[PDB]
């Protein structure tokens, strides 16, 4: 039952699809936090590496962002397909892609690749964040190799996910979500220290990658 | 492992599935002989029926592929008849495309090349037959070309096939105006090599001449045996 | 869980791709160093025999395009198909934009092709890893490497192939960011000499190229010998 | 049935299974060698036949790809025969019909290697069980000799041997090669080396030898237009080889 | 390829053809020889199979077509548009040249994965 | 034991010549509910015992009409019955458009036979797990065809397929001499059929809900009696 | 209710998913023809109480 | 419009001269190609030949010779035999090995007119055929060749002239 | 049939099963059968798809 | 693949806005042609070679659209070379005729190649003429091109059975001379090829062949520059 | 060796002895069928079958086992039902096509070859299984009577007398004696064919024959007095 996608285990779940998730758990950690009007994405990062030609957070559009965990090679291709769809939708239609639409398409591609025994499903779980065009409601979504996409207030995928998804669960209150850029950033940083690069996306296609996070690290570390 | 069931290299560097096809050529337990005359080519083949009910008329392993080309198959006939239709169609297409009759050697190359596909493709099995094309080419004269499931094809001045080909060939090596004489010559060495007397029912003969290739009938074969008895 | 490349093992790892990486570990070491004013590519010609035509037999280093080159480690047969694809892809960009293709784009396309072969049952991974050295206006001199898995990483000085760990360690201790192309050459010679399994590093076993000032010069064996003795190897 | 799993896959040791087995088939195959002289190239091999009744003229292992290029093999004949048919066809589609002239040796070898390589990653076809010693002449690169393996890896060689007596012959070619070899001298060396490798009888009938050397206008088939000169590949007849042996 | 957002329009971007400018209705004025020449080989092959069916029966065309499908579907090389070596032998084009062979004929949709999906219809 | 090695698919013959994978498909009919078919010289009748998934669920449809002159019943796999029945209906309608002839009952059963026997010769696909009882009335007259998934279509005076169908078959054989002579009496013929299916019962009794009846003849286009209309025959 | 097997059944009351066996047993005890919509909504919630 | 320019090629003594009236004269190594006709086709062909020659150089590690390039252009032009390029190209160069000056001219679909004296193409060629023949002589010196080629071009009709030596190329402009 | 812990029983077996074990356990057979069928058929691991997979 | 029709519509929108003779003699066949090529009324290139080589002993000469004749002839030459290598035999003239005519028939005559194919094979000598539509005919002597009528008159007047090698060359050359003088499209020199059964083909190119130095500095120069390879 | 473990689980696989065991297993499936024989006469052929009656419910006139491929060709098979009827229809298609094109009845030797290629084509690929039926067929044409017998391997020959099924060894032994004793008239063989079936053996006897003289080259069944006479002789 383990060696095929088209075979159900006697207990009723496809093992091969599950095995793709453990590949994600082996990947680098990714984090995402939804503020009242902003979304923050944090990621887990040798001596001779060329750091000037490397960002684990790749933007699919001016207003949409996509982090990932798992096999980097698969992600680089899944990102490309999403980028083409974003422009194709912007071409066939006039409005930009809805955040829910992009994750639905990306999940469909992952789901599509599960529909044959001659194809390896993408061992990557995406963490899509952004704002709907002309909207101020932050939206964060997560996709899995199985093709299931979900909307999360805060999620972490990859290496050390359960430990980080437990820290967020107790420190993040759905009824008391952070209401400032600093507050969510501090939570994301504090989330990553339990084991730095931080990206902040704000409405109206205002995406900025933070620099000098040491201030938050120094502030959080003291507390 | 898989090398035994599909045509892929084994650790010894040999295709077992292709080699097992050679052993299938001897399942019919029939051996043949082809020799070249000055102006004609003659091929001999046994016709072990052996059942009384079985009609000897339809038991023929010699096929008239074309007007000038005939081939003799050693092995199961279901694979032989499939090979015949292939050769029976390649010769016609060559004439259509190139405007002249199919040469004997080129036909062996085409059939041998087709066999090479089965030895390389995993989902295609080797045919399991040995084809012996005999003809009188307008350029090279009489010629014999033998094809095997491995994809090889070689021209022969005289060839024998079957379980007892070694016995037959050794006699020809020691030995080495009308087609009736070579027929008697071929039959005599088959009798001498195998040691079994032959009758019309136990023998089938095919002759390739300048004009056409034809297979002798039962009565025609009996005449040649009678001539041999005169010796 | 390793009979085919489309199966995830319970640990969520692709054994077939891992075996491809292990294959490169048995290939001749290729080392690339980026200097302040150019790049250096060197490779150990493992397949050696004095009857072999040491000249006009470039097997490790190939020219994808003006201002781009690749050092090949692993199956040389697999590389030629990718290399020709890269050459075609580089010219299409020029035919389309009238601009020399950036190195990053070329590496990205090749890695994507290699990734696809790890995602199809009937396609086995390319048992080859490249070291791309090139120059473009966006980033200037840049150095890359790519694996059979189809993922690439930028580097200042990287060694691929056999004894990569030993060669990489030497690079870390000696690599100064402000070196010149020359100094990169001595370091490239130095790293291989202490890493090769051969008794001595002779020219016939060795191959070289360099991109600097922009001219790329694949060294003929005559001058490879000259630089070798100049370095004291 | 949209797909077929690859026959050739990496082993846990990093080696390709079918490739190594294919090399073994070449190793168990009949010996063939080539020598690159200063003014020509020689390719030689010996013919093993099922029976003496076989026509030796039809056992052509050395074949012409282009008038200036020739190839010999060691291993499975059918695979080599198919490759030569495609190699000749490719030499016309890819290069001649585009550039109006026959391709150089290195390019033709690369395209043959490409054909052999695409069989190394496929779910239907095993790798070709042959290694070809492709010898040819180019106007710029001059005389050349290449050996291409089942894996699709081709290397240029001054002198090389493949098959059962590869190691014994290659070492013998090592001690009897130099940059100053003449084509006539190379033929003498090639016949010698082939004599130790051959089991049994050694003459011009069990041996076929082809040489890339000076042009042969007599083989061109027509006269005039001197810019169009003859071919360079010549397959020595059994008569010529026998005369060489006695010398 | 139809647009994912709307399954009734061609995906102008992914279908790199020079914009939506080459619209569907306008690909009607064609060279007189284009249609006949594009599928000339197919017509000859099918006509050849019909004659085999008439003479040799339905078995022979079934064997011919099954062999070709075996060769075509087991051959996947997304880095080469050249026909398979065994395809020529079956088609009996191993010693023939044609303009289709001499002249075999983008950043977005020419990737390998595009052919993988089409090959498997995934 | 040895059967496990040779029952993998419908392509492997066992050393004894048995083709197991298609034998199981025939055995799949026993999982289905019993249906009984019988005919006289002028009338043909189908009787079926429907089953419900739960007491809150409607009884599954078990009798289908391909046209006004013939119909069929189902027993075995539901998905296969869906494919075969509608495929047959696609053939009733096709003939009329191009040719305007009623597709004869005999032809209807035989065009389907070729469909089932292909699946028993090729890999990947599986033999159908559904048996059909086709009844109709055309120029020739009454017809009753039993189609087995192994591509075996038999003309029958009466038969029964499904779970515990042996009991109904025994009764029909014991009464073949009787119900054939029930000509011009559609009401009596159905009562014989309802009695025939009754012998296959173990616990459940006849009810207006579970029971379904069909009849067709010279004066009766294919009609299905279900619900309150079946009370009289019980 | 549409099963993956390709067969659909007309159900007066149906429970699927985890705990369906418990839900169905109670629906058999509690469902009736005269069940008004308002009490059906409460019934659905009552069934969810046990099996959730 | 920039369409319909005139290009002319002449053979001298160990040298060739190619001249034309945005540039219509392009070189791929040591072989020069001049294209006359639609500007869109001129731009397209250059990119195509640059694409083809660059691959030729990389694969063969050798620059394409004029004789080989002549066949490449002819084969490329014949492709699209139906709906060809509305261009008449002219190739001029010197073979690296033999050193023999080479020139050729083509029609729409690649008919090699390998004239040993001179080649012209484009509009107003009808006037330039006679003028070249009246003025042309065999074995002109590079300096004498320039006068003959320039005088034929200017009087027949700015203008640019390329004088191609073995290892030297001279680019000149005319009043 | 099936692996341990996932065995499936036919509707015929279930009828033969309750009405026989009731003989030994001693329950009112009709009432006992009426209770058991509801628990057998409504939803159970033993019935599985057999309620809708078959006509 | 193949010819593409890539700009048929665009070209339509923009638009909206020789002598050859074959003579068969006793022991072979002779093919001759002129050497004048015309781009309309202009003589584009004199001294042109019109005798193509399909194989060593099979030679071709054509008229009509030049490029079409060159394209197919070279294509057929490759097939003949490949087929001969495949079959290891001297190619037949009939072989070339079948593929040559089948290829032309495939294109419905849009490939305007009118050809005369002459050669010698193991079965003897042959001489065929091929039209663009694929129709062919075989004759002892033939003529093609604009000057065909003039050449045919000489052939008809003087031709006879079992001509000798010397007579056939003279007859073919004389026939071409008639077209040279009397037809404008034909001129310049004469190319003759002789193919014999037991001898190599003889290509007799140029078989028959019937100051303004300005002072340096005359032309003014705006500027000069040096180009680097 | 009759199992060939390892090389018997897939089709189109050669065993180390050169045998394809899947075909051999298909032969064993033939050996389990009802014995069927075919006798070649001087003026025609005769076919006989031991149709084992299963139940009275079968319609006697529509339960016929000696199929008629064409008006002048008779076919009888033993083995798997799906394959036997599948082959007959395909053979029926070939006979119609030949008549359609050449406007003459298909010769028996040509008809056998077309079937042989189809049967043999299923022994080439692993996606299909060999037909599990040995088909005895024959008829009359310009060259006279012909009797052919193709095996699952695709091999067929002309026969003076053929037999298949479980009752094969006994029928063949007696069939050999008949040929040896009378080396027949269409009338005489019908009596002899009935005798062999009874010797080979609840079963019913079905017989058919096709001769130039007594049926002007058409294939007809044995009925009425002729049948009873054959039973009385047996």
């Amino acid at each position: 039952y383990d060696r095929a996608l088209s075979i159900f285990s006697p207990d009723g779940h496809i093992f091969q699809v599950e095995y793709a998730l453990e590949a994600v758990k082996r990947g680098t950690c990714a984090v995402g936090v939804k503020g009242k009007n902003c979304v923050v994405l944090g990621c887990e990062r040798l001596k001779l590496q060329d750091t000037r030609i490397t960002s684990k957070v790749s933007k699919i559009d001016s207003h949409v962002v996509l982090s990932f965990s798992g096999l980097n090679a698969d992600s680089r291709i899944l990102i490309e397909k999403a980028r083409v769809e974003a422009q194709s939708h912007r071409l066939t239609l006039e409005d930009p892609v809805t955040v829910e639409y992009l994750t639905r398409y990306v999940a469909g591609v992952q789901q599509r690749y599960t529909q044959s025994g001659g194809v390896r499903p993408f061992g990557v779980s995406t963490l899509i964040a952004g704002f709907d065009p002309r909207d101020d409601e932050p939206k964060l979504y997560q996709t899995e190799p199985s093709g299931i996409y979900s909307s999360w207030s805060a999620q972490t995928i990859g290496r050390n996910s359960k430990t980080v998804r437990e820290f967020l669960e107790k420190n993040y209150d759905r009824k008391e979500p952070p209401a400032t850029v600093e507050e969510c950033v501090k939570l994301t940083v504090r989330s990553l220290l339990e084991v730095i690069e931080i990206t902040v996306v704000k409405p109206d296609s205002d995406i900025v990658a933070l620099s000098s996070e040491e201030i938050n690290q120094y502030v959080t570390q003291i507390e | 492992g898989y090398d035994r069931h599909i045509t892929i290299f084994s650790p010894e560097g040999r295709l077992y599935q292709v080699e097992y096809a050679f052993k299938a050529t001897n399942q019919t337990n029939i051996n043949s002989l082809a020799v070249r005359g000055k102006d004609c080519t003659v091929v001999i083949s046994q016709k072990k029926v052996p059942d009384k009910l079985l009609d000897p008329t339809t038991v023929s392993y010699i096929f008239c592929i074309s007007r000038t080309i005939g081939m003799v198959v050693n092995g199961p006939i279901p694979d032989a008849r499939n090979a015949a239709l292939r050769a029976k169609a390649e010769a016609a297409e060559f004439r259509y495309k190139y405007g002249y009759d199919m040469p004997c050697d080129v036909l062996a190359k085409r059939m041998a090349n087709l066999s090479q596909i089965y030895t390389q493709r995993a989902y295609m099995r080797p045919l399991g037959v040995i084809l012996t094309f005999v003809s009188v080419d307008e350029e090279l004269g009489p010629s014999i070309y033998k094809t095997d499931p491995a994809g090889y094809y070689v021209g022969y001045k005289a060839t024998a096939t079957g379980p007892k080909q070694q016995e037959i060939t050794t006699n020809l090596e020691n030995h080495f105006e009308s087609w009736e004489k070579v027929v008697e010559f071929a039959i005599t060495h088959m009798i001498d090599a195998l040691g079994t007397e032959f009758s019309k029912n136990d023998l089938e003969v095919g002759v390739a001449t300048k004009d056409k290739f034809f297979t002798l009938s039962a009565e025609n074969i009996e005449e040649r045996l009678v001539a041999i008895a005169e010796q | 869980y390793d009979s085919r490349t489309t199966i995830f093992s319970p640990e969520g790892r692709l054994y077939q791709v891992e075996y491809a990486l292990e294959s490169i570990s048995h290939a001749g070491t290729a080392i690339g160093i980026m200097a302040s004013d150019g790049i250096v590519l060197a490779a150990e010609r493992k397949v050696t025999s004095t009857l072999l035509e040491q000249d006009t037999s470039t097997e490790k280093l190939y020219k994808l395009n003006d201002k781009i080159a690749v050092a090949v480690a692993g199956l040389t047969a697999d590389a030629e198909i990718l290399i020709n694809t890269a050459r075609i892809h580089a010219q299409n960009y020029l035919k389309t934009y009238n601009e020399d293709i950036p190195v990053e784009i070329l590496v990205r396309r090749l890695s994507d092709i290699k990734q696809g072969y790890t995602q199809h049952g009937g396609l086995r991974p390319f048992g080859v890893s490249f070291i791309y050295a090139g120059y473009d206006d966006r980033y200037g001199y840049q150095l890359y490497t790519s694996n059979p898995s189809g993922n690439y990483t930028g580097w200042k000085a990287i060694s691929v192939g056999a004894n990569t760990s030993a060669a990489q360690t030497l690079l870390q201790m000696d690599y100064k960011d402000d070196m010149k192309v020359d100094d990169a050459i001595e370091l490239a010679l130095k790293t291989l000499s202490k890493t090769t399994d051969s008794s001595a590093l002779t020219y016939d076993r060795l191959e070289f190229a360099t991109i600097r000032k922009v001219y790329q010069k694949i060294f003929k064996p005559q001058e490879i010998k000259d630089i070798l003795v100049k370095t004291g190897i | 049935d949209r797909y077929s799993f690859s026959l050739t896959t990496f082993s846990p040791s990093g080696k390709l299974g079918q490739i190594d087995y294919a090399l073994t088939a070449v190793k168990q195959g009949v010996t063939s060698l080539g020598i690159k002289a200063t003014n020509g190239v020689v390719i030689a091999t010996e013919k093993k036949s099922s029976s003496p009744l076989a026509m030796s003229e039809t056992l052509s292992k050395v074949s012409l790809l282009t008038p200036d290029i020739g190839a010999v093999y060691s291993g499975m004949g059918p695979d080599y025969r198919v490759l030569v048919d495609k190699s000749r066809k490719v030499a016309h589609t890819s290069y001649k019909r585009i550039y109006g002239e026959y391709p150089p040796t290195k390019l033709l070898v690369s395209e043959v290697a490409k054909i052999m390589q695409e069989a190394t990653q496929s779910g239907g076809v095993r790798p070709f069980g042959v290694s070809l010693l492709i010898a040819g002449h180019d106007e710029f690169n001059g005389f050349s000799l290449y050996q291409v393996d089942p894996s699709g890896s081709y290397f240029p060689w001054k002198a090389t041997a493949i098959g059962k007596g590869s190691v014994a012959a290659k070492t013998f070619l090592e001690k009897r090669w130099n940059d100053e070899l003449e084509l006539e001298d190379a033929i003498h060396i090639a016949l010698l080396t082939l004599k130790e490798s051959v089991e049994g009888e050694f003459n011009g009938d069990t041996i076929e030898l082809a040489i890339i050397g000076d042009e042969n206008p007599d083989l061109l088939g027509y006269t005039g237009i001197p810019t169009d000169k003859g071919p360079r590949f010549r397959k020595l007849t059994s008569q010529e080889i026998n005369d060489r042996l006695e010398a | 390829v139809l647009s994912s957002a709307v399954p009734s329009l061609p995906d102008t971007l992914r279908q790199q053809e020079g914009g939506a400018v080459p619209l569907s209705t306008q690909l009607n004025d064609r060279h007189p020889l284009e249609s006949t020449l594009k599928n000339w080989e197919t017509t000859q092959r099918q006509r050849q199979m019909e004659q085999y069916r008439q003479i040799f029966g339905i078995a022979e065309p079934m064997k011919r077509t099954m062999e070709m499908e075996i060769v075509n579907r087991t051959d996947f090389n997304p880095l080469s548009t050249n026909g398979s070596i065994h395809r020529d032998i079956l088609l009996n084009k191993e010693c023939s040249i044609d303009w289709e062979d001499v002249y075999p004929g983008t950043m977005v949709g020419d990737d390998v994965h595009s052919k993988i999906e089409k090959q498997l219809g995934i | 034991m040895f059967r496990n090695n040779y029952d993998g698919d419908t392509v492997t013959f066992s050393p004894t010549g048995r083709l197991f994978q298609v034998e199981y498909a025939l055995e799949a009919i026993k999982q289905g509910s019993v249906t009984v078919g019988l005919r006289s010289n002028t009338h043909a009748v189908l009787v079926a015992l429907k089953r419900n998934a739960d007491e809150l669920s409607s009884y599954q449809k078990k009798i289908i009409k391909c046209d006004e002159h013939m119909g069929l019943s189902l027993a075995g796999l539901a998905p296969d019955a869906r494919v075969l029945s509608n495929y047959l209906r696609q053939q009733c309608n096709y003939s009329s458009l191009v040719f305007n002839r009623k597709l004869a009952v005999e032809r209807a059963g035989h065009l389907l036979c070729d469909k089932a026997q292909k699946n028993t010769q090729s890999y990947g696909g599986r033999p159908y797990g559904v048996g059909l009882l086709i009844i109709g009335y055309d120029k020739s007259g009454a017809h009753l065809l039993e189609f087995q998934p192994s591509g075996n279509v038999t003309e029958l005076y009466g038969t029964a397929i499904g779970a515990r169908s042996q009991g109904a078959k025994t009764y029909l054989e014991r009464t073949l001499d009787t119900f054939i002579k029930i000509d011009g009496n559609p009401d009596e013929l159905i009562k014989a059929g309802v009695e025939a299916i009754s012998q296959s019962l173990r616990d459940e009794s006849l009810t207006v809900d579970n029971l379904s009846i069909a009849i067709v003849g010279k004066d009766t286009p294919f009609t299905i009696y279900d619900g309150e209309a079946v009370a009289k025959y019980i | 209710h549409a099963e993956p097997s390709g067969t659909f059944y007309r159900y007066n009351a149906k429970a699927i998913g985890s705990g369906s066996e418990g839900a169905q047993a109670e629906l058999l005890n509690e469902w009736h023809s005269s069940l008004t919509l308002k009490e059906a909504e409460l019934l659905v919630l009552k069934i969810l109480k046990q099996v959730m | 419009s920039i369409n319909g320019g005139i290009v002319v090629a002449m053979t001298g003594k160990d040298c060739v001269a190619i001249a034309c009236d945005f540039e219509k004269i392009f070189h791929y190594g040591h072989v020069f190609l001049g294209i006359t006709g639609l500007a869109t086709d001129v731009t397209t062909l250059n990119e195509m030949f640059r694409y083809k020659t660059n691959l030729y150089k990389l694969k063969e590690e050798r620059a394409i010779e004029p004789e080989t390039f002549t066949q490449l252009v002819s084969s490329s032009l014949y492709e699209r035999r139906f709906g060809p390029y509305f261009v008449g190209p002219v190739v001029a160069g010197i073979n690296s090995k033999s050193g023999k000056p080479f020139i050729a001219g083509f029609d729409l679909i690649g008919c090699i007119d390998e004239a040993k004296d001179f080649i012209v193409s484009g509009t107003a060629s009808d006037q330039l055929f006679g003028m070249c023949e009246s003025l042309y002589e065999p074995n002109l010196e590079p300096e004498d060749l320039f006068e003959t080629i320039s005088q034929a071009l200017l009087n027949a009709a700015g203008a640019v002239v390329y004088i191609i030596k073995k290892d030297e190329v001279v680019k000149r402009y005319l009043k | 049939e099936g692996p341990n812990g996932f065995e499936k029983l036919s509707l015929s077996d279930m009828g033969s099963l309750v009405d026989l074990c009731g003989q030994w356990l001693g329950f009112e057979p009709s009432r006992y059968s009426e209770e058991c069928y509801r628990l057998w058929r409504c939803d159970s691991a033993a019935i599985g798809a057999q309620s809708g997979l078959y006509i | 693949a193949g010819l593409s029709f890539d700009n048929y519509q665009r070209n339509n929108f923009l638009a909206e806005n020789t002598t050859i003779v074959g003579v068969k003699f006793n022991n072979g066949v002779v093919i001759a042609a002129d050497t004048r090529s015309t781009q309309g009324p202009i003589v584009a290139d004199k001294n042109c070679a019109k005798l193509h080589r399909i194989s060593p002993k099979i030679w071709c000469a054509g008229a009509g659209t030049a490029a079409d004749t060159e394209a197919v002839t070279q294509l057929i030459g490759s097939n003949i070379e490949l087929h001969s290598l495949y079959t290891s035999r001297e190619p037949r003239v009939v072989s070339a005729l079948q593929m040559l005519k089948q290829h032309l028939f495939k294109y419905q005559g849009h490939i305007g190649a009118y050809l005369i194919v002459a050669g010698v094979d193991p079965t003897g000598s042959h001489l065929f003429s091929i039209h663009a539509h694929g129709s062919t005919d075989v004759g002892y002597y033939l003529s093609l091109g604009s000057g065909s009528l003039a050449a045919m008159a000489v052939l008809e007047s003087h031709w006879k059975q079992d001509l000798t090698k010397e007579e056939a060359i003279k007859l073919a050359s004389d026939a071409i001379q008639a077209g040279i003088w009397n037809d404008l499209g034909s001129g310049s020199n004469v190319d003759v090829c002789v193919m014999e059964i037991g001898k190599d083909a003889e290509y007799l190119r140029n078989y028959l062949t019937p100051s303004y130095k300005f002072p340096r500095g005359t032309t003014a120069v705006l500027k000069e520059s040096i180009v680097n390879i | 060796t009759s199992i060939g473990t390892g090389y018997d689980l897939s089709n189109s696989v050669f065993s180390p002895d050169g045998r394809n065991f899947q075909v051999e297993y298909a032969v064993k499936a033939v050996e389990n069928g009802t014995t069927s024989i075919g006798i070649k006469c001087n003026d025609g052929v005769v076919f006989a079958v031991e149709k084992l009656i299963t139940s009275k419910l079968l319609v006697p006139q529509k339960n016929v086992k000696i199929q008629v491929v064409d008006r002048h060709i008779g076919c009888v098979y033993s083995g798997l039902i799906p394959d036997g009827r599948h082959l007959v229809n395909r053979g029926r298609e070939e006979a119609a096509s030949f008549k359609k094109l050449y406007k003459t009845p298909i010769p028996i030797p040509a008809f056998a070859d077309r079937l042989g290629q189809y049967v043999q084509a299923h022994t080439l690929y692993n996606s299909v299984r060999p037909f599990g039926v040995s088909t005895i067929f024959g008829g009359v044409d310009k060259n006279g009577a012909h009797l052919y017998m193709l095996e699952p391997s695709g091999s067929y020959w002309g026969y003076k007398g053929a037999a298949t099924g479980k009752g094969r060894q006994s029928a063949k032994a007696e069939l050999e004696k008949l040929v040896d004793h009378h080396p027949l008239s269409a009338r005489e063989a019908v009596k002899q064919a009935a005798k062999i079936i009874y010797l080979a053996h609840d079963f019913e006897l079905e017989i058919s024959w096709c001769s130039l003289s007594e049926t002007n080259g058409l294939h007809k069944f044995v009925k009425g007095d002729l049948l009873q006479e054959a039973i009385d002789f047996a």
